[PDB]
RNA sequence: CGCGAAGAACCUUACCUGGUCUUGACAUCCACGGAAGUUUUCAGAGAUGAGAAUGUGCCUUCGGGAACCGUGAGACAGGUGCUGCAUGGCUGUCGUCAGCUCGUGUUGUGAAAUGUUGGGUUAAGUCCCGCAACGAGCGCAACCCUUAUCCUUUGUUGCCAGCGGUCCGGCCGGGAACUCAAAGGAGACUGCCAGUGAUAAACUGGAGGAAGGUGGGGAUGACGUCAAGUCAUCAUGGCCCUUACGACCAGGGCUACACACGUGCUACAAUGGCGCAUACAAAGAGAAGCGACCUCGCGAGAGCAAGCGGACCUCAUAAAGUGCGUCGUAGUCCGGAUUGGAGUCUGCAACUCGACUCCAUGAAGUCGGAAUCGCUAGUAAUCGUGGAUCAGAAUGCCACGGUG
RNA sequence: AAACGACGAAAACUACGCUUUAGCAGCUUAAUAACCUGCUUAGAGCCCUCUCUCCCUAGCCUCCGCUCUUAGGACGGGGAUCAAGAGAGGU
């Protein structure tokens, strides 16, 4: 409750969008339930797969989902339909015609979700908390990544009381205005309650901003 | 975000996209003078009786994703608690903290 | 002839084209006295003529437009610079030696949520 | 207020028990549960028992109320004193 | 400010006639950003002054406010809750400021037909030494004069 | 005669949206008058980030809205066809008007 | 403590009063039947009971299907009920205060220390020097958003520098020097000369400069403190009610009261009120809309009503200012509240409970103890305008410029 | 009033894995080496999936929505199998 939000003030100088087509003051509340909607739908449909983003874009009636995930075999399928078959209810589902697109992600452990993602599953089968956070911190660190700053609140490693902890290595800035700051955050669901997992990621310096 | 005010205010909709033509003509033959006051008084006495909770301005605008009675902002359908969120995520095509 | 300025103060904005004769400044249409009613600032705007001389001895047509005579009275001024110093540059010395050259930035600041004016703060229920 | 050629507001009900009474000549109070409804002149002579929650308060309506409403009569909060 | 010590800033000169002790007056005097009406009663009653003295505008007003000029600030330095206040000599340009301030103090005290009129007539009397400007400055004086043990 | 009016958010885009269009005009015909920038239209909201009682937690957005103007006068028999069959990029909203 | 609540007449909103209910107002589910459905008739204030006039909307093998209703339970609902002493998320304060740590090395047997201390300097753990310290992270600044001089690009709904007609209006003929419009940049960096300081860092002057030492304003809130505040935005592990804490609508009350308090508007009257020429802003909102004219109304606004997702039209002759007159120090031609009545906007309905209006009574109050709060520059202080909430209902909130 | 510290030294998808090659980097006097690493590409070991090397046919298409129909090209329809090679990729 301290720290600022990353995303909301990394919006408008480096990290793009996720909603950016052209509504006037009548059917974004509209839209925006229908990629909230979407956007629940394909965390279910592909809880499996990792996946890290959705972008949603709306040009000249007609809705495009774009998924940037790691594993396109399972959500791909045999033959090359089940993306199809899922579009179809996709589709049903926003109401006007509709498209998606996969941006399978090469090395994607410097992904925000998906370096908080697996370690929410060895915790759930009850692997040692100590080792899953040490991992992620070591599989986010091989890949060339400058800084993770991931923060666990909440019955560490299954525990009794709600406490905070967060691991460091390397430089995670939060001030300089110009850093890549990939945040995203998870919750771990056990059988003694729940937990927390927020994750911040330090990508290097980059200048220009925008337009590559 | 109660569920038995979720369908109260579905029915002030689903209830006032329907009496639109009669309560229109209703208003505009009240409204001018150049009428007659026993058809004028048959159409008001018609028109009261008229299921209560169907007019249009007996509906406080509800926020779409929460339901907070309070804070709803025309341009967005959404209250400031849920703005913020969204805002802050980055879903609402040009939304950036600002600076005068 | 025509030497021109562009003198900016507060939120106004000049514009004038000196020519070589006599007098006859003329603002917005109006003459300078029908223009400006605080006498005060029918003297900014003949402040500069005075440090030359040229008072009565060259002409003018300025069109000042935004803000009030609070600052149109001004911008005026810094035009009616930036143009004399077009009419010879040899006066860039005395004009800046008088505070005439710079153009004041001096702006009006936001009022800040919280305060109520831009630095006054609602007061302090004591305890 | 209301517009002057919109008219009153007198209930479908109301009218039709006001009616009954005026030609039955009853002298029994007859209980009303409107309280936003005006008044009509042709119930001067009626006892009319408006109710507001707690009683049924009785009016005995003169010939001086015709263009206000009849709620006027009966106020809802209990008050008459601090002490 | 404990570390910030700034200078003084200018002013306007006042293209009126041209006297920074013509412009400070005209901004002390001035309230509720009414300059415009200020320095038309200060100038009125300048005018009239020149001819009720006979010397210049000027001259006049330097001298009226030299008759009235006091010398002693009376400020509360005490170390604590307990009184102690003390005396001390003022700057010549605080000085000047503090002449001005109180003349322009006793015309608002004094009340006429217009603030002109009480201008006029009060610095007809700062002119001889007289009026509230020179009796404040005794008043002043004599409660810092006789406490001369206090350092 | 023929004119469209750009509407987007981004500069770094409705640039390249105007280009996309104005360069197709002078390929498939001539006689263009450039891309004119109107005043930008900037909605400003102040939100309440307290969830139950804090008058003082408050953020201050701006939403922007950008607008130009691409007007060819004199349009060939193939300007407005290859202005209308353009695969338009998404977030930028095309007024046409044809008079 | 003008807090959520960015606007409680009913609806509303969770409180109160009467009445209807039971896998319920709202969620998936089987046995099937009726297209869903539109107008009215009635008893009840209403809650929802009877029912008629009716429609048979597109489709496989017609042991029919989607969609919507209806009943029968059981698989289910529902909780603004509580637990912020289970929590997530969020926020405020300490505090944009300047500190909070780590790696290696060194020192002491060791706990531990150095770095982080000491002089200058600053807004700063900011910079320098010395010193077993050397470096690094979160940190103080910058990178982000506007203003301040200048360059180029594009010139419409805008400008008329110059030229022309001209209904004297930029109306267009024209144009891109300018103000403005949005895109890319030059640009203030101790860069300089002098003094001081340790031949440093720095500070002070001055020169150029549009701006000078951070050029000027805003977001960005460092480890941590307050079982700090919200299970009433929301989700949420446990208790909980399951023929009622779930659920039904109508009428009240959230707006009341011998009181005390935070905050602000309104006034104390000669810089002040009464009226008649007259002036200069920015930024905004607009299709269930913004709503020019005109006919009217002492006034609110009534009728008729052009244009416009708008550099086009509306809201919107802004004032303070200014030149005149006038009043003359008086509960005042100050002060505008309470009162009876009148219509108007507005939403089915303003007795509880709106606002506007103008005729009429014209309160209090006449710079206010002890205390006490805000501001260091285009800021205090004054004047008006704009914006969101919403059928209307701002002295509250957020912004904007003028004076200064 | 309480607050211990033990075993990715019980690496929990292989992202096909499985092979191998240059440099980088953590390591330290400078290096190597294990791999501690990712990281450009090479080739095939080895399981692979798809279009194939089969033939028949000249299929073939596209502005006018229908048509013999016109420069033309990356244009291309049915039936069982694959001997060994070749493009892609890895549900
Ligand atoms: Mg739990
Ligand atoms: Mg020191
Ligand atoms: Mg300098
Ligand atoms: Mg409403």
């Amino acid at each position: 409750g301290q720290k600022v939000h990353p995303n909301g003030i990394r919006l408008g100088i480096v990290k793009p969008w996720n909603s950016t087509w052209f509504a006037n003051t009548k059917e974004f509340a509209d839209n925006l339930d229908s990629d909230f909607k979407v956007r629940q739908y394909l965390t279910k449909e592909l809880a499996k797969a990792s996946v890290s983003r959705i972008v949603i874009e709306r040009p000249a009636k007609s809705i495009r989902v774009t998924i940037h995930t790691a594993r396109p075999g399972i959500v791909i399928g045999k033959k090359g339909e089940d993306v199809e078959k899922l579009r179809k209810v996709v589709a049903d589902i926003a109401g006007v015609p509709a498209q998606i697109n996969i941006a399978e992600v090469r090395k994607p452990e410097l992904d925000a979700k998906l370096v908080a993602d697996s370690i929410t599953s060895q915790l759930e089968r009850r692997v040692m908390f100590r080792r899953a956070m040490k991992r992620a911190v070591q599989n986010a660190m091989r890949l060339g990544a400058k800084g993770i700053k991931v923060e666990v609140s909440g019955r560490l490693g299954g525990a009794e009381i709600a406490r905070t902890e967060w691991y460091r290595e390397g430089r995670v800035p939060l001030h300089t205005l110009r850093a890549d700051i990939d945040y995203n955050t998870s919750e771990a669901h056990t059988t003694y309650g729940v937990i927390g997992v927020k994750v911040w990621i330090f990508k290097g310096e980059i200048l220009g901003g925008m337009a590559a | 975000a109660k569920q038995s005010m979720k369908a109260r205010e579905v029915k002030r909709v689903a209830l006032a996209d329907k009496y639109f033509a009669k309560r229109a003509e209703l208003k505009a033959i009240i409204s001018d003078v150049n009428a007659s006051d026993e058809d004028r008084w048959n159409a008001v006495l018609k028109l009261q009786t008229l299921p209560r909770d169907s007019s249009p301005s007996r509906q406080r605008n509800r926020c779409r994703q929460t339901g907070r009675p309070h804070g709803f902002l025309r341009k967005f359908g959404l209250s400031r608690i849920k703005v913020r969120e969204a805002a802050m995520r980055g879903e609402i095509p040009g939304l950036k903290k600002a600076s005068w | 002839n025509q030497y021109y300025g562009t003198g900016r103060r507060k939120s106004s904005a000049a514009r004038v084209f000196i020519k070589p004769g006599n007098g006859k400044i003329v603002i917005n249409q109006r003459s300078l006295e029908q223009y400006f009613g605080r006498e005060t600032a029918r003297m900014v705007v003949r402040q500069p003529l005075e440090l030359v001389d040229m008072v009565e001895k060259l002409d003018l047509y300025i069109t000042v437009k935004g803000g009030g005579i609070s600052g149109q009275a001004g911008a005026i001024r810094h035009g009616i610079t930036r143009a004399l110093m077009e009419y010879d540059e040899s006066l860039r010395s005395e004009l800046r030696k008088a505070g005439f050259v710079t153009r004041d930035a001096r702006q009006v600041e936001r009022k800040k949520v919280g305060l109520r004016k831009a630095r006054r703060r609602p007061q302090f229920s004591k305890r | 207020p209301r517009s002057l050629k919109k008219g009153p507001f007198i209930d479908l009900h109301l009218l039709k028990k006001v009616e009954k009474a005026v030609e039955s000549g009853d002298k029994k109070p007859l209980r009303t549960w409107s309280r936003r409804s005006t008044i009509f002149p042709n119930m001067i002579g009626l006892t009319i028992a408006v109710h507001n929650g707690r009683q049924h308060v009785p009016v005995f309506v003169t010939d001086e109320m015709v263009g206000h409403k009849l709620g006027e009569f009966a106020p809802t909060r209990t008050y008459r004193g601090h002490a | 400010p404990r570390r910030r010590v700034i200078g003084q800033r200018k002013i306007l000169p006042d293209p009126k006639f041209g006297s920074e002790l013509l412009a400070k007056f005209v901004n002390i005097l001035m309230v509720d950003g009414k300059k415009s009406t200020a320095e038309s009663i200060v100038y009125s009653a300048l005018e009239t002054l020149a001819q009720r003295s006979g010397k210049s505008e000027l001259e006049a007003f330097e001298v009226a406010l030299e008759n009235v000029r006091p010398t002693v600030e009376v400020k509360s330095r005490r170390v604590g809750g307990s009184t102690y206040q003390v005396p001390v000599e003022v700057r010549p340009v605080r000085r000047n400021a503090l002449a001005m301030r109180w003349i322009v103090e006793a015309a608002r005290k004094r009340g006429d037909k217009s603030m002109a009129l009480r201008l006029a007539n009060e610095l007809s009397d700062a002119a001889e030494n007289k009026g509230t400007a020179v009796k404040k400055r005794e008043d002043v004086h004599r409660m810092a004069e006789a406490n001369k043990a206090f350092a | 005669r023929i004119r469209i009016r750009l509407k987007a958010f981004d500069h770094r885009l409705i640039d390249q949206a105007t280009a996309e269009i104005v360069e197709t005009a002078k390929r498939t015909g001539a006689q263009v008058r450039g891309p004119i920038p109107l005043p930008t239209r900037k909605e400003r909201f102040t939100v309440l980030i307290s969830p139950h009682v804090n008058k003082d937690a408050r953020d201050q957005y701006e939403i922007r809205t950008h607008l130009r103007l691409v007007d060819i006068v004199e349009p060939t028999e193939k300007t407005v066809d290859a202005l209308m069959r353009l695969d338009l990029a998404a977030g930028v909203d095309v007024q046409i008007s044809l008079g």
